[PDB]
């Protein structure tokens, strides 16, 4: 039985979202690739390079025109005529637009593809621009986070395959299932926040008892994601559980909202 | 067409030009061009970083305590290594000393990264250069079991297992949806494994893809998450509580038990799966001990890593040795000083950056990152590069040199440095490894050698993980729980003006961050990253970097299929996002 | 000494008495006594439950909604099954119908328990009756590999693996701390596996001990924790949300994905490890296909289980068939009605309880649990028993009968009922299994058969897990999310007076809870549990229960070493806390 | 080196604590048994039965007198001269006293051994009695819960072996490490409690959003355990996370504090 074609492209990025994806515990990324989708193009993992890789890209988007999911990691830079990110000798943005034209839907993996992430932080030397400001005629699902949670990435994929539809989204295009509530709305340290029980300096008695990290700059109260419920790396931990405040890494512009250690 | 001589090579851009863009099975964006002569031998090699983001620019004006979080996002493959370099650099600038457990935990973070990164590189990035996946479909499952069992004690070796793996691959390919295998180089004459070895390799590819997810649970415990764990200036945020009320809110005995369980499984997987597979690739591809030597018999560099004495970055402390060899003189390992302005310098005469004088190299404390896209005549247009012009500016990667020498960094570099400084464990490991292959020492200075050293480093790091965990538990038994120093957390405690260097050995090689702090903010933040060295463009003397050199003189069976180019480039584990930052 | 005839046996308590107290590798507290003749053949067998807690008394006056949580604690081994019977009973009393998803999830909880419980029983409880652990030290690792690979596609079969397992055992015993292996029956002539099969089985014991912990993660998702997950009257508390805000607070796609992962792994382990080991034990122990028949060729009982049509407990709904066979007439599978006062009755003439008339049986709606410790004329005293007097009261276990008949329950019983009702899947499985051993169908009516049927059932339940999961996903795709009916949650909505029956097939056999509610409180709560049936003492007619019958006529090689007694008893998987409650 | 001798006995019980123990994910119960302790007597797992089991018991408590840890699961009944629980034809309490006399320390696994649990709930037909009302001359570490968390049980054992000391305890003898704080003090639904966002009937919109279970009878506010932090079954869940209020199962007398569905 044919598997849904997926084309995964990469603009300016650090590849954290790809790494997160392969961390998936259930389904294993192995089984996603072998059984759930047809990962037909992916610079990180594909055998073919150069002209062979160009041939795959062209053939897939032509043969499956209108029928493939386009996964985008990273973003296009508008600076230097787009040549801050070059693919096959041309601006990455050209490859993005070609891939986007034939996609049935687009998944914007990570804060990079969703909003801009670190390259878009002040002063944004490359004019890195999120996908939805360039591609304006396609369904875009934003899956923000730096990176998003591995089992959230795989859960969105399985949802799309199992249910044959896109996840329902909030007003920003984030899946309601995992971005409907704030970190702080499901945080196991909320008891301490409510009681005014705060870490005041690193490794103080409060820190050794798991007190709330708000006064250490935790941005949980304004950040939407599943870290405090689904957690990270097969439920093992999340930033706050291991003693660091939320940075806000799922939210648009989080790098430029002041020090991670201030209010 | 021109010809010139450098580093014993004849750089000749006569003959057919071959373009490989994109380079795949790397991190990020690379372009490679070569010229081949009438014998299909490479006479010119051009390394080009096709991406830039500008973290050095973005870091200006940030709080030094925040810097680690920004620079961690230089790279999600070598995730954490930039955070470590950053906290090192800021601590070095301000004069912060961290508690022993913070240092130990940092070394655990780094060793975990080495294990994870090296394992994924071997299988998911480099593996398909050496394993003909489609050939696995012709393998005999019993003969596969027999091979596997002759090479390893690893449990998973039954004929039925290999049949099940083969059948899974058969059904995957049958419908024509070959996914990541589409339009590969399968059947290329340089694929030399017998079908049984390809099936064994492919099975292990799948096992490693599964298993790698477990390794980073160590990062999740101490650092909250992987990719991109959390750190602090002054140590780590993962406060410890073993035996007091509220241990549920801290690193407790149950959390440390988790870590121990991961360490043991990680060593077992590397020692019984990756190590035998690496030796098997050696056994079936011995000619690659003589291909892609490049700079590895001339110039190699390590800064050293894993300080075992907290806050001591000296030779007696670093478990992974530092040093430089130049001019092929491995009898004189030279000391490296990252403050010395005559040592590390970056040139941009062949890169897309402005300097006031592009004929001189700048030490990172005098570094400038002023992007200038100027490809000159590229046989197309500014927005359509048909052929880079390697006589002028051809990369987003700066050109680092050490005392003006072009250096190779990474696992092979580090192995050679440790070996020639007389590290007993390294000497013994290397000698034994090359003996088992019936190859001379010199065979390590090669594309095959880079892969062998990477695997042996995964084994080394897995061993060190246990050593570091044991040291942590020893401190906890002695009642030493401290994980952070906060004496100099507040900016009011810092020098008005200071600077510092944070260095380590990332999976790909020597890493440095140079930071200058003024008035509580980052005034300057310059990064020189291992792939910046290796993937370097040329300098004013026309000296070529590690990649260009390793590709020089290489025979290609089939010019249109760049398998030999991919083999050598992949052997260095290119991280282009790292290289350009 | 006396002698009498019952059910084709001669019960003769002349001759040497053997006592086994405690019975180990069971749940809870049992004492077994036998008489053996001059030929070392058992001529008398005495089953004694040596514990009581009194849940039926404790439940009086409780809120019916709370009952599941109390009776779940009847047993931690068959954890969840009493909760399921409880919610069934209270729903039956009040007139509550649950939503389809609640029913499917309950079926998942029960199938999960079958898988886990059967697996652990096979390895950790029964296994050392068949596997000579110390004999594994003498095995050849390569011949072990070859054996395992001849039996199964299971991956973990390398000579190096078996050597590693063997060395682990060697080191374990080297300090003379043999732990659970100390003073075992090792070397007994009834140990018939070759050393290679012992090493294979011992490796599998360790693998099963590890793997069983994964299976119960399904219980953790739907029921919060294992052991002792949570339930509700009206459905399940695990509210579902796939595609709406706050799915992070409910059973969502990521939670369902975890369940699917466990299901696949559970099926693979059962099918490729447990199943071939069960057959191997069969191949090496064929004489045990003619030992321990007991009641299994005369009288067997199943209530049936796994209603596939929500709130329908009829024959068209139950996936695991119900029925009763008596008089060895397997041609006449009789329907069971748990409300009929002439069907299920409990006797206490030979148990430590008071009845108005101990010569008659009481249906559980007329049940009485009035404990009376009265061992009468024992050898010893009432606080120091050397020999129970089986002519009077000798157990904390009541004596259930079906229409006055003594019945065997559990996996063999169900397999016989389903086979003779013409269940296609059961017929095929049993035929193929007995065909592979070259044994007649009658060979299943035995101690060896009880073990074979248990392994069968584990495979059956693993398949049903996928079926149920698929049904749940089908509903979710159709927008059907409901998991609870709450229109009769409040006591004011219930009948002032009502009664109900909750029944299922627990791992060890037919389970029933009979509940009467009056004025919002439990008025009566009587449990008849599978081990109550099997471990039953005698009735007024002197009829023996399943354990006592299965032990009759059994040869012992060495009277002082009860290996044959343990083999037969362990084959029924005794749960003594269950039996007595 | 020799492994620490452990004698594990069973009174009136359901065997839930033994089952919990073998669920341990890290260290595996296999590795605990093979490498960390010497599990010298255990009715559930040992090869020997009857007179062979009695010989093991006698030999171990004699040869390792003053040197073994005694683990107790379940409790002695005082009713019917103790013959509500019979071992080797004698009251269980005699085995308990004999075992206790030679022990260096006693672990009371579970609510049964610690407090009474279900058999001690009204009207306590057997006069089931917790271990510390019978054994009054030895250190008893209470590890309550029905059952305790698998990885808590194994962590307590690894603590004892690694650090060569008993865990520090509260005034009730529970290990501070896992029983120092309340379920409700580390509950991820505390945000909802604090905001008055409650499930009011099962499978309502609040339930489907993971609202607080207080109005459905949750006893987290008065229950000390690690369930809301360490969680259950290798971190997969806990009662509240799967939609059921805490029963209070780690607390003395929790069966008789009224309906689980009442305040
Ligand atoms: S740690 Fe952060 S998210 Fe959690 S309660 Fe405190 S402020 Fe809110
Ligand atoms: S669910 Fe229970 S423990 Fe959690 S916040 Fe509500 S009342 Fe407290
Ligand atoms: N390893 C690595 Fe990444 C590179 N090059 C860094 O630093
Ligand atoms: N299976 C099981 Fe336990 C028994 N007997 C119950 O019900
Ligand atoms: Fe996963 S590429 Fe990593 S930086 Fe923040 S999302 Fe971007
Ligand atoms: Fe683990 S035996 Fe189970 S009932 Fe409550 S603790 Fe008792
Ligand atoms: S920093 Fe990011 S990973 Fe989660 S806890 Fe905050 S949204
Ligand atoms: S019922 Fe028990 S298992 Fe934990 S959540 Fe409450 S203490
Ligand atoms: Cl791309
Ligand atoms: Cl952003
Ligand atoms: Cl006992
Ligand atoms: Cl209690
Ligand atoms: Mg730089
Ligand atoms: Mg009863
Ligand atoms: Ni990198
Ligand atoms: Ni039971």
């Amino acid at each position: 039985k044919p598997r849904i074609p997926v084309v995964w492209i990469h603009g300016l990025e650090c590849t954290c979202c790809t790494e997160s994806f392969i961390r998936s515990a259930h389904p294993l990324a192995k089984d996603v690739i072998l059984s759930l989708i047809s990962l037909d193009y992916d610079d990180t993992l594909m055998a073919a390079a150069g002209t062979q890789a160009e041939e795959v890209f062209e053939d897939i988007i032509t043969q499956y025109n209108g029928k493939y999911i386009l996964a985008v990691e990273g973003n296009p830079p508008l600076g230097e005529q787009g040549m801050f990110c070059i693919s096959s000798g041309r601006p990455f943005i050209e490859k993005l637009k070609r891939a986007a034209a034939g996609a049935s839907a687009i998944i914007a993996w990570g804060t990079c593809a969703s909003w801009g992430c670190v390259q878009a932080a002040r002063p944004n030397p490359t004019q890195a621009t999120p996908i939805d400001k360039v591609i304006t005629d396609k369904p875009i699902i934003k899956v923000p986070g730096c990176p998003p949670i591995p089992d959230v990435m795989s859960a969105i994929i399985t949802y799309m395959v199992t249910f044959d539809r896109l996840p329902d989204v909030d007003r920003m295009g984030r899946p309601l299932m995992f971005y409907g509530q704030r970190i702080h709305d499901k945080c196991y340290r909320r008891a301490h926040f409510d009681a005014g029980e705060f870490v005041q300096s690193w490794d103080d008695d409060a820190a050794r008892k798991g007190y709330c990290l708000y006064k250490m700059g935790c941005k949980g109260p304004t950040t939407y994601n599943a870290c405090s419920s689904t957690r990270w790396n097969d439920g093992v931990s999340f930033p706050i559980q291991s003693g660091h405040g939320c940075l806000g890494c799922a939210e648009n512009g989080f790098w430029d909202r002041g020090s991670f250690y201030s209010r | 067409s021109t010809q010139y001589e450098t580093q014993g090579y004849t750089i000749n851009n006569a003959g057919r030009r071959l373009v490989v863009d994109p380079i795949t099975r790397i991190e990020g964006h690379m372009r490679c061009e070569v010229n081949i002569n009438d014998q299909n031998v490479i006479t010119n090699a051009v390394s080009c970083g096709t991406m830039f983001r500008g973290l050095e620019i973005i870091l200006q004006g940030r709080d030094p305590r925040d810097a680690w979080a920004f620079v961690e996002r230089i790279c999600g493959v070598c995730t954490g290594v930039h955070a470590l370099a950053s906290v090192y650099a800021i601590e070095d600038a301000i004069g912060i000393k961290v508690p022993d457990n913070a240092n130990i935990i940092r070394n655990i973070m780094l060793a975990t990264l080495w294990c994870h990164d090296h394992l994924v590189h071997f299988y998911q990035l480099a593996g398909m250069d050496w394993i003909d996946v489609l050939d696995a479909l012709k393998a005999d499952p019993r003969k596969t079991s027999e091979l596997a069992q002759s090479l390893s004690s690893w449990p998973k070796s039954s004929p039925g297992y290999f049949f099940d793996v083969q059948n899974r691959l058969k059904k995957f390919v049958e419908g024509g949806q070959l996914g990541i295998f589409r339009n590969g180089y399968w059947g290329h004459p340089q694929y030399k494994l017998p079908p049984e070895a390809n099936l064994m390799g492919f099975a292990h590819y799948l096992e490693a893809l599964d298993f790698q997810r477990e390794i980073v649970k160590i990062h999740a415990v101490f650092g909250g998450k992987n990719p991109h764990p959390n750190w602090i200036v002054g140590g780590m945020p993962c406060a410890i509580n073993i035996d007091e009320s509220g241990a549920v809110g801290a690193v407790n005995m149950e959390r440390l038990n988790l870590v121990q369980s991961i360490i043991t499984r990680t060593a077992d997987f590397i020692n019984n799966v990756m190590i035998p597979d690496a030796l098997a690739i050696g056994q079936f591809n011995k000619p690659w001990s003589e291909i892609g030597t490049g700079l590895s018999d001339k110039c190699v560099l390590s800064y050293g890593a894993f300080p075992d004495i907290a806050n001591d970055f000296g030779e007696k402390s670093l478990l992974m040795p530092g040093g430089a060899v130049i001019n092929g003189d491995f009898n004189n390992v030279l000391p490296v000083d990252l403050v010395d302005p005559q040592q590390v310098q970056e040139f941009v005469d062949h890169a897309w950056y402005r300097y006031p004088n592009d004929q001189v190299g700048r030490h990172p404390f005098d570094g400038i990152t002023d992007p200038w896209y100027n490809p000159g005549d590229v046989k197309g247009s500014d927005t359509n590069i048909q052929q880079l012009n390697e006589q002028e500016r051809y990369s987003w990667i700066k050109a680092p040199r050490w005392r003006g020498n072009a250096m190779e960094v990474g696992p092979l570099a580090r192995t050679l440095i440790a070996y020639h400084k007389g590290d007993a464990a390294t000497v013994e490991s290397v000698d034994r490894m090359m003996s088992a292959l019936n190859l001379p020492l010199s065979g390590i200075q090669s594309t095959l050698g880079r892969i062998l050293c990477r695997a042996h480093e995964a084994q080394w790091a897995a061993g060190k993980l246990q050593y570091f965990f044991d040291k942590l538990m020893t401190n906890l038994k002695n009642g030493n729980l401290a994980t952070a120093s906060t004496e100099k957390w507040e900016p009011a405690t810092w020098p008005t003006e200071c600077r510092g260097v944070g260095f380590t050995e990332a999976p790909r090689g020597a890493l440095g961050h140079w930071a200058a702090i003024r008035d509580g903010k980052i005034d300057l933040y310059q990064c020189v990253v291992p792939t910046t060295w290796n993937a370097s463009p040329r300098d004013p003397k026309g000296q070529i970097g590690a990649y260009e050199a390793a590709l020089m003189n290489t025979k290609m069976a089939i010019p249109e299929q760049p398998l030999e180019i991919l083999r050598t480039l992949h052997s260095f584990d290119p991280c282009l996002a790292c290289s350009t930052h």
